[PDB]
């Protein structure tokens, strides 16, 4: 059969296959380096490597039968796929990861690490398929830390047992004393030693003999190199994970910056920090079309109509006309947010904006006093005959209200060309609005 | 030996640079080691001589025979004939720097014995293998291997002088005398680098200066070492970060999506679609949009990019031979790539036409439920959206991208705003209509 | 009663509650980890620990009875932010954190978002807000150097005290004994173990080892969160001059490339140098982006209303008319020696003097007719007949509030008599001149 | 009786005269004080000194209280103003805190306290506008960056080494073996020796490298510990300035290099062909090396609109002046297309405008070499240079031929053309008053449909 390599089929299986070569690179070489452990745990390492070439066997197995994708469709034949498999470099390392090579000395079984493609797939993998994508990647860098300071640890033993243990200051002590003699104290304190080497801190003893400068030099270099490429690369990581609160406290200490140069009174100063405030803690501080300006008009509209269907879904004339109207006004959509005792409308002013109210209340506010004639929920519009400018009525062209904020208010503007455009291909909902619009005159 | 050396195609001045760079990489890294170290001793002086003649035989090579020959442009048109490229590159600021560095101090062999200080003259062509690291840099594909090559190379080149100026500073105080000095017991080089490193990175464990010019050299290299230190750490950053710019910013973009879409609770078919197609782009197009990278472009370049991609489909289509080649050429600029999911409706059965569709890397399907043509790749359809003014006429079938279909995209209304322009191509493309 | 959470009572609140959070934090480590500073002062930390629990059941309360905003108002109904309050885990922690050796009080460090919202609306609310997060960043390193202490003398504690070289030694001993000596001891090991120094003794044991490495790869990580957030706060601290710098190079290579002469690229220095003085390189329409509409207008009216005072001709508009006027003023500044508008140029644009006395001249003749300082405003005439009446000089560094054509007709709508009024004293100069 | 111009170079070398004895009071003030040997040894070059800085620091207040601000636009000149000004600002009280004359306390203790000179410290605002200006004004911007971080840093460490020699000196010395050793062995009490030593200690405390022998008391713990946070902060700082030095330094080269590698994954992607991958190459190589990279409009944007318009005056009418067209024209119409002109950049081989399309654009050569050609391959009617105009009847649609308003021929460059472009609707909203160009392009028609 196929698998779908964008499926959790793929997804499952390249973790159940990440997860021995994880154990071939670290575990195998950990115990090749310590022979005293393998010659401890025999049958235990002979029956985890048995089971790791069992699963590289199925690894080549299923390889040969993923799907790949040529004319954007998924390619389902199978001597095709082992053609295409047979025809990379890849399929070269599986072959080359599997010679039966092998029980006395694991450093004939390193053909077994050639298979670094497949966890570094899963890493990417599971990196692009996470919810907690910076706290992964950090994971992922500690991991490698972890990775080098191991295989330095298990290269200084290995060193150490090539020059003799003993012999010096720098090198392993001697075996034969109970105290240097167990295994958890020598992986133990190869483990120090590389701790301190690679982090470059170097309280270690001073090498003695030549062959231990170039290696405490060689060390320290690639430490240097190795640390900084991948400690630096953790600083970043955590700007990505500081950087939109940092981005949101450079809008608000730029603003902050104008209005303490400018010295601009303290009521207007206590109105636009409580104004930032409001919108740091309702969270609507992320521009949507800013950060959706990437997708295409499909994903978008359908991002939108998932997003505002609870107060979009309370419209009365064009409900039902066109779903594709209404997906190509929620694209064209805009939102803005009002402060509460905010004038929308006023007597006498041009009219380019239609508003959908989502979240909030508004009300009709008279000419001069403050009377509320009729509050407007959500779901509800106005600013329509404006935008409009249809003969037969008053036909004053300008806006005929003043619509005043109760409360933290939250509009849909949208542009009286855009409205244009978007209904000149659609006039039968333009002639219900007008109709209305019609009535409204007829009313006042 | 040709007329005249170009940079961008010449392979043999690639070659000759890397010799120049290699002939200055001699001098500029033995220099200090045979003027410090007792390494140029009358044994080895045969061997040393002559890899000192050869450098300046290659000096004078690069001096007389090739940067003569050097292509450049003056008021736009390159310039081919050699007296004038003779005089191009004398009046510059390399030819001063090259018969600068080649002032031949070896006439001072003769005058203090043999010193290698007086050739440090040859340390002043830099600017060769400058041009060096410009050109390997312009020609490699991973430029960020050789980078991080090159900043290797400085860190040990800086450790290496380092070195050098330890062994200097312990041959003044006297081999062995106080316990800083280098005491003398192994190998001299990696005794004097194994000091350097563990200075110049700011690691300590070396022993204590005594007395006060240990004091002030092992002050001054420790400042030094915090700033070298320092500039490793930036460089490092700075060319990793300018390697995976492009995936940090792409990875970004699609983090910023779903953290938006899980903020506002999205249902998981549609975060599957938005994952689908951002993981489809970044297979595919291997960016995030390409319309942001043409629009910094000119426009003339823009609009050669457009016709080399998409004049063999706008051929390939037989509707499309009556038209006109400025008609051609702004649509080709006014292009808007678009990409559609498997499965998607690309123009349901009952919806106004208003824009033409051009296959590109695509495979899409019209059809009730049943099949009437498959249309390949450089294909069109929507052709019915050409004479409806407002709404129109609607689209006469369901037709469904199949696979990951890459649609070009073509408005109804530029495209009659433009073609208001030609009434033969409209006449043309009404007949093929009628 | 209902407390309103963007108040200011909120926020003294805050403080009041992040005063016992950062007592429980730092001081039951303190006490649980040394069980000295716990046995000395034992009605001390009772007291203090009632003081602690008694604010923590007024947070419980006061997080009871805060009201939250639905439908952009405030919610005063008591019961339904009882209800809103419990359904949350906020909730949930508190009453976790109210539950019943001072080891067994580590509950109390539960409240932590209290704490953490407290330095957030400071980050907010302060004029200070890099050195509050300089402050913040240096609180969070030592609470960390402070934990490590603790955990440090728990460790050397649970192997015993004298035995080995790396543990604290023997106790017994007066020298050794004291609380602030073995408090400052251990704050000595965590900064020299997590600042990766390294001048600790070495550890024997395996227990020792293992910890040693914990904490030296805890110290990398540390070392690197502090090295990358105060290259941020460098950063975001001198990114307006880096910028303004960058604008400074751009235009002073293009300049010299193009070969300016120097009575020009004075000017321009001149005038940058200006800006670097009064400290202009804010942008206006560049910051204002992220307010609201009419909080982008009350900024503005009241500078242009500070700016409309001043003038007599054009005061006859009130509210709506400058509303609409402050909104639509742009602000550009002017040489010394400059020349506004000409003789024989068409109009396009009224002007509003703040801050700069012009003088009108003759033809290419120093006369001062009439010098319009802080009080008028002109460039209104010949907008609504040719070309404008006659040169226009400038005194010193003005700066004029300039008016497009569209703003000027929009404004004949509303309150059409002030406007008739000023074209006919536009007709009155007129007539006056010829 | 002048008053002097804050933005002058006399102003400037006055900023300079000024902080030299500023720096000299703060890191020889603090190393006077904490020594007293070097205090002792050269009384009476110290003693010079000080009056130098006493008589400089007198002539600072003379100066600051007669240089003029900008009010209204204007330089004030007024003395008296300047004064009041003066006298109202807390530069005034630092001054007088400043300038108190502890010549008699300095005589009343008898030499033994340079302490009493630290209020000649208290003009370290002065220090920081001369590294404003001098920031301001240098040529090397990262160079001078760098300096002054090193400067600050240096002065820390100094202050940092003489703190810890007044540390060691108020325990005594070689009780223990943190402090400075003991003074009396004659290796021990040189004075370099001294502070060439405590350097060493504060830059291996400041550098957190830490070989320094370790603290025995309790004070000693809590000063190396605060000393070695200090520090570690102090190193963040040094790595973060140098990273962000580094990047200043080359942002421009790696933003380019980033579009040069996004297009060239964008040519692999769309498989364009080879010859058009090089050509857009070696293009943006030439626009490299050409120093030309970015557009004028995005440079200028910042610019007032006067200031933009002597920059184009500047850069286009020198070779506007070598026209053969606008000697019958106006200047009115040249600083409108000055003001209307955007330059474009061309590559070999690239056409301009073909023969037969409607193009709507004009076009100025710049440091250009193009050439009118057929369809035939090569053969060059004329060659076009510097200075010469074409596409300048396609816009105004007249006729008296039998083609009308399309293009007459093949115009191709010949090297690294640079032209400036002028279309039709720009040109013609802008040009609306002069019938100059009129008559002139009208006899331009006239001639090539004479010549066609
Ligand atoms: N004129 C008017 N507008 C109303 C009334 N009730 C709600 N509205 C809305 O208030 C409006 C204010 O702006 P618009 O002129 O744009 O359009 C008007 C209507 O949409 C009413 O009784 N009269
Ligand atoms: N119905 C139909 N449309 C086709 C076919 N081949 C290409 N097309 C185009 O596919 C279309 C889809 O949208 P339209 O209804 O707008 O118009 C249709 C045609 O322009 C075909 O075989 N049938
Ligand atoms: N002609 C003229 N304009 C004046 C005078 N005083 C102020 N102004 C303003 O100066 C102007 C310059 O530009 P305008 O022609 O646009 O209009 C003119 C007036 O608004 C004066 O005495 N004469
Ligand atoms: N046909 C032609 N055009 C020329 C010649 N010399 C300069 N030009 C300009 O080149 C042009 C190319 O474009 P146009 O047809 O727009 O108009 C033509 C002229 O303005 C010449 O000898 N012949
Ligand atoms: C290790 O210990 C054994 C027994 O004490 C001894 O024989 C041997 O020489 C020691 N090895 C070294 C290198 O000292
Ligand atoms: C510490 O000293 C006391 C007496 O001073 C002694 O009894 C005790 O054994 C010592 N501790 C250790 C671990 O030896
Ligand atoms: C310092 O040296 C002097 C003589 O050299 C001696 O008398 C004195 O005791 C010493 N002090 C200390 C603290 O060692």
């Amino acid at each position: 059969i196929v698998v779908d390599p964008s499926s959790n089929l793929y997804y499952r299986w390249l973790t159940a296959i990440a997860l021995p070569v994880f154990y071939n690179w670290y575990l195998l070489i950990c115990r090749a380096c310590f022979d005293e452990l393998q010659s401890e745990y025999l049958m235990l390492w002979l029956v985890l490597d048995y089971s790791a070439d069992v699963l590289y066997v199925l690894d080549v197995l299923v390889r040969a039968r993923t799907g790949f994708l040529e004319q954007g469709l998924m390619v389902s034949d199978t001597n095709r796929l082992w053609q295409h498999y047979k025809t990379t470099t890849q399929f070269k390392l599986d072959v080359l990861s599997l010679v039966p090579t092998d029980t006395n000395y694991p450093e004939v079984r390193f053909n077994r690490l050639l298979k670094f493609s497949r966890l570094f797939e899963f890493f990417d993998r599971t990196e692009t398929r996470t919810n907690y994508p910076n706290m992964f990647r950090i994971g992922n860098l500690v991991l490698y830390i972890l990775i080098i300071i191991h295989w330095n640890a298990c290269i200084y033993f290995a060193i150490s047992k090539f020059i003799g243990f003993g012999t010096d200051s720098w090198v392993y002590p001697n075996i034969s004393i109970p105290e240097h003699g167990r295994l958890s104290r020598k992986y133990i304190y190869s483990l120090y030693w590389s701790t301190l080497t690679l982090t470059t801190i170097g309280e270690t003893p001073p090498p003695v003999k030549d062959e231990e400068y170039l290696f405490v030099v060689v060390d320290f270099l690639v430490g240097v190199l190795i640390f900084a490429t991948i400690v630096g690369n953790v600083g970043s990581m955590i700007s990505n994970m500081n950087a939109s609160r940092a981005e949101f406290q450079a809008k608000i200490d730029s603003i902050k910056q104008y209005m303490q140069f400018r010295k601009v009174t303290k009521d207007l100063e206590t109105r636009v920090i409580r104004w930032f405030d409001y919108l740091w803690a309702n969270k609507k501080t992320v521009d949507e079309k800013e950060v959706l300006k990437s997708l295409p008009d499909k994903l978008k509209a359908e991002i939108a109509i998932n997003v505002h269907l609870d107060t979009l879904k309370k419209v009365r004339i064009f409900q039902d006309c066109e779903a594709g109207l209404l997906v190509e006004l929620v694209l064209k959509l805009r939102p803005t947010v009002f402060s509460p005792g905010d004038y929308i409308c006023k007597k006498g002013d041009i009219g380019k904006e239609m508003y959908i109210i989502n979240e909030g209340k508004l009300a009709v506010v008279a000419d001069d006093g403050v009377t509320q004639f009729v509050v407007l929920s959500d779901g509800s519009y106005f600013g329509e005959i404006s935008i409009l400018n249809i003969k037969g009525s008053k036909s004053g062209n300008r806006r005929t209200a003043n619509i005043r904020s109760i409360g933290y208010s939250d509009l849909f503007c949208l542009s009286k060309d855009d409205l244009m455009e978007a209904l000149t291909e659609y006039p039968e909902a333009k002639k219900a609005l007008e109709e209305k619009g019609r009535q409204i005159l007829m009313k006042d | 030996l040709p007329n005249s050396i170009d940079s961008y195609t010449d392979r043999l001045y690639l070659l000759w640079l890397l010799l120049v760079t290699l002939a200055y990489n001699w001098n500029c890294c033995f220099i200090p080691l045979r003027l410090v170290f007792p390494y140029q001793t009358a044994d080895n002086i045969h061997y040393w001589l002559i890899a000192d003649i050869i450098c300046d035989i290659i000096y004078l090579y690069d001096m007389l025979f090739i940067q003569p020959r050097l292509q450049f442009v003056r008021g736009g048109d390159i310039i081919v004939d050699s007296n004038e490229l003779r005089k191009h590159y004398r009046t510059s600021t390399k030819f001063q720097l090259d018969v600068a560095s080649i002032i031949p101090f070896d006439i001072c062999y003769l005058f203090f014995g043999f010193n290698p200080m007086f050739r440090a003259n040859r340390m002043l062509k830099y600017t060769s293998f400058f041009e060096f690291n410009h050109h390997l840099e312009s020609i490699m594909d991973k430029a960020y291997i050789y980078r991080v090559i090159r900043t290797t190379g400085y860190l040990l080149f800086i450790l290496h002088i380092n070195a050098c100026v330890y062994y200097w500073a312990s041959n003044y105080e006297g081999i062995g005398t106080t316990r800083w000095v280098y005491d003398g017991e192994g190998n001299e080089y990696l005794r004097c680098y194994y000091w350097a490193v563990r200075t110049l990175i700011t690691i300590g464990g070396l022993p204590e200066p005594q007395t006060l010019f240990e004091i002030v050299f092992q002050l001054l290299n420790f400042f030094s070492g915090v700033f070298v230190f320092s500039s490793l750490i930036g460089q490092m950053r700075d060319v990793i970060g300018a390697a995976t710019a492009n995936q940090n910013y792409f990875r970004a973009c699609m983090d910023d999506t779903i953290a938006y879409m899980n903020n506002y609770s999205i249902p998981k078919l549609v975060q599957k679609r938005v994952r689908t197609w951002y993981e489809y782009t970044w297979d595919s197009q291997r960016m995030l949009d390409e319309s942001d990278l043409l629009k910094t472009l000119p426009t003339t370049v823009q609009l050669a990019l457009a016709i080399d991609v998409n004049f063999s489909i706008i051929s390939k289509v037989d509707l499309f031979k009556g038209c006109d080649t400025q008609m051609i050429y702004d649509m080709l600029l006014r292009l808007k790539s678009v990409l559609y999911l498997p499965g998607d409706f690309v123009c349901k059965k009952g919806e106004i036409g208003k824009e033409m569709y051009i296959i590109k890397h695509g495979e899409v399907q019209v059809l009730g439920t049943k099949v009437l043509v498959t249309l390949k790749a450089g294909s069109v359809f929507g052709e019915i959206s050409l004479l409806a003014a407002g709404g129109g006429n609607r689209r006469t079938a369901n037709v469904v991208a199949h696979g990951f279909a890459n649609l070009l995209t073509l408005d109804k209304k530029t495209l009659q705003e433009i073609l208001v322009h030609y009434p033969d191509s409209e006449r043309i493309l009404m007949k093929k209509a009628r």
